[PDB]
């Protein structure tokens, strides 16, 4: 309902109900674990070789074929069975090359169930009665003080969930142009939220045709593993078009030297260090997590006067989503070369 | 049109450096890559491996030491050199021009291809024997 | 490795390893007496002096052995074949594949 | 209370890098950031970066890039989340880098930004 | 999707006894019943007999008692509920069974009876 005449004084950065957005779906994600198998007999001695590969001694192999020790599903009996995982999953232990899991000493990693999926899906979040949510409908709105034009919902529009720590996917485009907005710009220690108008095509694949296999831990307990690699063993990647990146960062250009002055030069540099998921941008492409390199990407520089650029990406199965204490997830392998097609909105 | 000549002792006493010769016709030792093939009787061929100029001269891992490759640009000839002829030896010994060529199956900058090898044309042979 | 048919009939003669990812065969024959010869340099590409009919099996098949594909043989085809397959999984095959005979009535 | 505890003084040579060490105690460690600042007599206070512990999300000055890292440990176990351990790897050592530094943390009430550093290490003299 | 798999097509001789598969996916096996019907060529539709899957209770039509029989197999683990196979097993063959069989299932709607059968199975050719 579109109001006349009111003016209220907004700030998203003080604001309520995204602590309540971040601690709503933290809980719901611990939630979709519980039914789900934990895989307390897994953390075992696991001898793994080299994966079967024209290998390269220069380079390494990402696939490390490993056979154990398993319980089957009587107590007696144990069976001796081989799966294929990453580098990033597994550690050597200290001839003979014996590695183990690399979350053997913080947590069990609940397995999570192949039968629910991680696609998001529109939330809306409704008021109660006696209250009310306002948007407000202003075009040049830097998201902090008094907008002009606001109007009263029941509802929120759609909020597709994504999980994007650098260049986020799925959002809310902008109006006309790009709009920065930050809690105070002098500020370096607070983030900069760049969205922008026109949305830049980004496809993102894994190649290699995966095998799921099952493996019997107890009565109705089911661990999937990788089976073989049907074809060629390449790497997982990302592409998104040269001309519409590069134009979109002039959009940024201009629209940044607003805050900073014209006799300012504008140059984009790689992330500088920390762990995977924060220095490289890391997404979900239907139950299948990407760390994908974007070195590519923020590697120019600006002065004041039909190719596509293709990224690689690493592909780890088990997760320490929020960094908890003692909350590890592994993720199922999924059938196929897998294929995404997403939208880039925004820059943080 | 090219065709190749080899020449040879053909009687080897064993523990001794076998060494063989490849003439030229036609197309000259620059232009081309250069191979070494051997065979025993009734067998498949055994390619012992290639020589071109700058570096690109990798041999057979099996024996990987006692073979040597080279080139005559002054006589333009081929030539080999092998150590220790041992009884597996007698076989009879091919030098043969080839093409390289990409094979592409995923992405170029990723280094997901490779550079395989072929033989169009070859010389004649040399039965090599290794006797007392 | 035996395979006889009659002349101006179909031949299929198989060689070497199943195949495991993308790979690059090479075709190569022998008379009795003589040096070899190269009859396909790729999957399914020949060079000059060679003529067609010596059909390839592609590469692009993951778990198959590479064919050779002979339509309307002759006296002449009566020889030794050998494969070389590349394969872009298994390492460089150094020694060729084993030898199949083709002769012919 | 909080507890910032760095390591004892060093003495090192040009052209070498010093690692230096800053424990926290007392507080949930995955949710306050951590600056590094540095004291030169006849400089006065020169500020060398920050990092967020929770995945390790740094951020340098300008002037001193491709010198300085910064890494840090967090606590795995489910009886003792409070404590983490920080670290600063400065390299490119010359004479005139000989300070006192500190890590340190800032406050934790509503009005508290970021660079207001409410609590403090003692100080660690590095001597080239 | 809703989706009826059936076996291919099969040749039998007199006094044999043809097993037809039945898999069905897309929806909550246990709930469904599964019938069975025929077309013969200058006869049109015939009815054979009906499964609920939930227990195997089935029900045959009076003139082709002791010749057929139903039964099914259901799928046990928390990740795949979805698919099941049913079975018929008709023995007794003649050369008047020579027909195209299909296994049925009823729509979802709530005036849904149970015969108007929506979704059907490619049908299976049997000659005799
Ligand atoms: C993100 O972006 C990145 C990059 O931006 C993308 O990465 C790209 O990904 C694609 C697909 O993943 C890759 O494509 C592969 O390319 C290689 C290389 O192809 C080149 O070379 C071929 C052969 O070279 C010969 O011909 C050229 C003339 O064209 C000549 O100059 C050269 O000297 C040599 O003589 C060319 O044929 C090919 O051209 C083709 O593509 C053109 C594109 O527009 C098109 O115009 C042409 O008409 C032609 O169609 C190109 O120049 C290919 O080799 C490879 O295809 C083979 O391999 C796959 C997997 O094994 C298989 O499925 C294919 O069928 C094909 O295998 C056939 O070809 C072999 C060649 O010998 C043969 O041996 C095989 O047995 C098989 O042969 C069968 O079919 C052929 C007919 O095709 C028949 O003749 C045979 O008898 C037999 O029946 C792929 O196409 C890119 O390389 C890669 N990188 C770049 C930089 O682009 C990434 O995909 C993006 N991701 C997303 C999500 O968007
Ligand atoms: C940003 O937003 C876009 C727009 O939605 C998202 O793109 C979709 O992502 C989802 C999840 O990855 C994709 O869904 C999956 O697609 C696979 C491909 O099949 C498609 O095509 C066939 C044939 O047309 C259709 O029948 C099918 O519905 C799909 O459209 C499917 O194989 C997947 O199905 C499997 O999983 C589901 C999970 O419930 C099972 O029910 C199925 O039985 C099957 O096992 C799945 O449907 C979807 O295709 C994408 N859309 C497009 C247009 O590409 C981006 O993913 C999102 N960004 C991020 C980071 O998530
Ligand atoms: C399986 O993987 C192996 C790698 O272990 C790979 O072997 C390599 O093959 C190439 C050609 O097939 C060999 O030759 C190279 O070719 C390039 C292209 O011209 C040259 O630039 C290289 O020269 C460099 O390296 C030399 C030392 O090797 C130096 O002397 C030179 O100055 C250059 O620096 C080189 O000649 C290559 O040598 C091998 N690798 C090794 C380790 O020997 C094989 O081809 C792969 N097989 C398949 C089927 O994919
Ligand atoms: C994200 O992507 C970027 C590139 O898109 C990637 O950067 C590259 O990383 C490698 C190693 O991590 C860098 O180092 C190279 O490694 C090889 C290994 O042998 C060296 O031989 C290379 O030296 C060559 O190049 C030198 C300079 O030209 C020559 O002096 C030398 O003789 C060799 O020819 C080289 O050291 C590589 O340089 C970068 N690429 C760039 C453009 O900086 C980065 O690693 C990716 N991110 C992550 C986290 O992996
Ligand atoms: C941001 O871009 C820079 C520019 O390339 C990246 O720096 C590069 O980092 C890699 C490691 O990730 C360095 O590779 C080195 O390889 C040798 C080989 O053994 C190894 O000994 C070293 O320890 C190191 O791993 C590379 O030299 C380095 N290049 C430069 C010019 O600094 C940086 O990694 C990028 N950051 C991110 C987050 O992507
Ligand atoms: C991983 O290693 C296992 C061995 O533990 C491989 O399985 C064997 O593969 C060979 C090669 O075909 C067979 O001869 C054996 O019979 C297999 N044994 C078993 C128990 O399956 C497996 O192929 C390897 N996987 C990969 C992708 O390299
Ligand atoms: C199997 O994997 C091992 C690693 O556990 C490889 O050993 C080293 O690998 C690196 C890079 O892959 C090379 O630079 C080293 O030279 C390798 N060490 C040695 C002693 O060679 C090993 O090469 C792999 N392959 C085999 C056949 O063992
Ligand atoms: C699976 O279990 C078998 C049985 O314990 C393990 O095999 C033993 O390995 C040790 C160490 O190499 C030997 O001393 C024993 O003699 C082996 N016993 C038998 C019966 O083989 C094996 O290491 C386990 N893991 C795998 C991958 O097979
Ligand atoms: C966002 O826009 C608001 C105005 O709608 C800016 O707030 C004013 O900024 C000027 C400086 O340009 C100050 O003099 C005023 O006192 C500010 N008013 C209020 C109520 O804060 C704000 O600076 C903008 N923020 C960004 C990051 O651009
Ligand atoms: C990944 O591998 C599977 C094999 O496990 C491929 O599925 C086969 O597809 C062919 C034709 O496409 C069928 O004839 C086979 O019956 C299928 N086999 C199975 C087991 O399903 C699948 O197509 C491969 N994926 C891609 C993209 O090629
Ligand atoms: C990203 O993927 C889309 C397909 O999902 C690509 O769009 C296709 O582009 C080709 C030309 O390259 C057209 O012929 C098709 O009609 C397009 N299809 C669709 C559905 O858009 C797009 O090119 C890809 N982008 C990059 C950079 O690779
Ligand atoms: C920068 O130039 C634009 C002209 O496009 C002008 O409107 C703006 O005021 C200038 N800003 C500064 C800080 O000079
Ligand atoms: C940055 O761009 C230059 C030139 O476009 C390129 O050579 C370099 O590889 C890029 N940086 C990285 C880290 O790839
Ligand atoms: C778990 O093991 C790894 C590998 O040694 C080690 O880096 C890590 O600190 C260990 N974690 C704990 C809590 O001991
Ligand atoms: C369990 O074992 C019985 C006996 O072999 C078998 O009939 C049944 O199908 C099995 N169930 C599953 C889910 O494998």
């Amino acid at each position: 309902i579109h109001l006349e005449n009111v003016t209220e004084e907004f700030n998203m950065w003080k604001n309520n109900m995204v602590e309540q957005m971040h601690t709503d779906i933290i809980s719901l994600w611990d939630q979709s674990l519980k039914p789900c198998v934990k895989l307390t007999p897994l953390c075992v001695t696991l001898q793994c070789t080299n994966v079967t590969n024209n290998i390269t001694d220069d380079m390494r192999g990402e696939l490390k074929n490993c056979s154990f020790n398993m319980t089957t599903e009587l107590r007696d009996k144990k069976q001796k069975v081989y799966s294929l995982f990453y580098r990033l999953d597994v550690v050597q232990i200290n001839s003979n090359k014996e590695y183990r899991l690399i979350n053997c000493n913080t947590s069990a990693c609940t397995q999570a169930c192949p039968k629910v999926s991680f696609e998001p899906i529109p939330i809306h979040y409704c008021a109660p009665a006696g209250f009310a949510i306002l948007k407000c409908k202003d075009k040049k709105f830097n998201g902090t003080g008094p907008c002009p034009s606001v109007s009263t919902v029941q509802c929120t529009h759609g909020i597709k969930p994504v999980v994007s720590t650098q260049l986020l996917l799925n959002g809310s485009l902008a109006e006309e142009e790009v709009m920065i907005r930050s809690e105070n710009i002098t500020n370096n220690a607070k983030n900069i939220l760049v969205q922008f108008n026109t949305p830049v095509q980004i496809n993102c694949t894994r190649p290699n045709n995966n095998t799921r296999k099952s493996i019997r831990i107890g009565p109705g307990q089911a661990f999937y593993a990788t089976g073989d690699i049907i074809g060629d063993i390449r790497q997982a990647h990302c592409n998104v078009s040269k001309a519409t990146w590069n134009e979109t960062l002039g959009k940024v250009v201009k629209q940044l030297r607003k805050h900073f002055g014209n006799n300012t030069i504008i140059r984009f540099a790689n992330s500088s260090g920390g762990d995977l998921e924060v220095t490289t941008h890391s997404f979900n492409c239907g139950g299948e997590f990407f760390y994908c390199n974007t070195s590519g990407l923020f590697n120019s520089t600006w002065i004041s006067n039909n190719d596509s650029i293709t990224l690689p990406c690493r592909i780890k199965q088990i997760i320490n989503m929020w960094q908890r204490i003692g909350q590890c997830m592994y993720a199922p392998p999924i059938q196929g070369v897998i294929r995404c097609v997403s939208n880039i909105t925004g820059l943080i | 049109q090219v065709h190749l000549q080899e020449s040879g002792p053909g009687l080897v006493k064993p523990s001794e450096t076998l060494s063989l010769t490849c003439n030229v016709s036609g197309t000259l030792v620059r232009d081309n890559y250069w191979s070494w093939i051997r065979q025993p009787l009734g067998k498949q061929p055994e390619w012992i491996g290639y020589v071109h100029d700058s570096g690109d001269t990798n041999y057979n891992p099996s024996l990987k030491s006692r073979v040597h490759l080279s080139l005559d640009k002054s006589k333009n000839l081929v030539s080999l050199r092998l150590t220790g002829v041992t009884a597996a030896d007698s076989a009879i010994y091919y030098c043969a021009t080839t093409k390289h060529g990409r094979r592409i199956y995923g992405v170029v900058a990723f280094k997901e291809w490779f550079t395989y090898f072929y033989m169009d044309v070859w010389g004649k042979g040399t039965s090599v024997t290794v006797s007392s | 490795t035996f395979v006889s048919v009659a002349p101006g009939q179909t031949a299929r003669i198989t060689c070497g390893e199943e195949s495991l990812g993308s790979r690059s065969v090479i075709w190569y024959q022998q008379r009795p007496g003589q040096a070899p010869s190269l009859i396909i340099y790729n999957n399914n590409d020949r060079p000059s002096g060679i003529p067609d009919r010596f059909s390839g099996s592609p590469g692009s098949t993951f778990g198959t052995t590479a064919t050779l594909t002979i339509t309307s043989v002759e006296a002449g085809d009566e020889a030794d074949y050998y494969c070389h397959i590349w394969d872009s999984r298994r390492p460089t095959n150094w020694v060729f594949g084993e030898g199949t005979t083709l002769i012919v009535l | 209370q909080v507890q910032l505890v760095q390591s004892g003084a060093v003495i090192k040579t040009p052209g070498s890098s010093v690692k230096i060490s800053c424990r926290a105690s007392g507080y949930n460690f995955r949710d306050y950031s951590i600056h590094w600042v540095r004291l030169i007599p006849d400089k006065g206070f020169e500020w060398i970066g920050w990092i967020k512990p929770l995945w390790g999300a740094v951020s340098y000055a300008r002037q001193l890039q491709g010198r300085v890292s910064m890494t840090r440990q967090l606590s795995q176990d489910p009886d003792d989340p409070d404590w983490g351990v920080a670290y600063m790897e400065f390299s490119g050592l010359t004479p005139a880098d000989t300070a006192e530094y500190f890590c340190v943390r800032r406050g934790s009430c509503d009005y508290c930004g970021d660079f207001p550093w409410q609590y403090w290490g003692q100080g660690t003299v590095v001597v080239v």
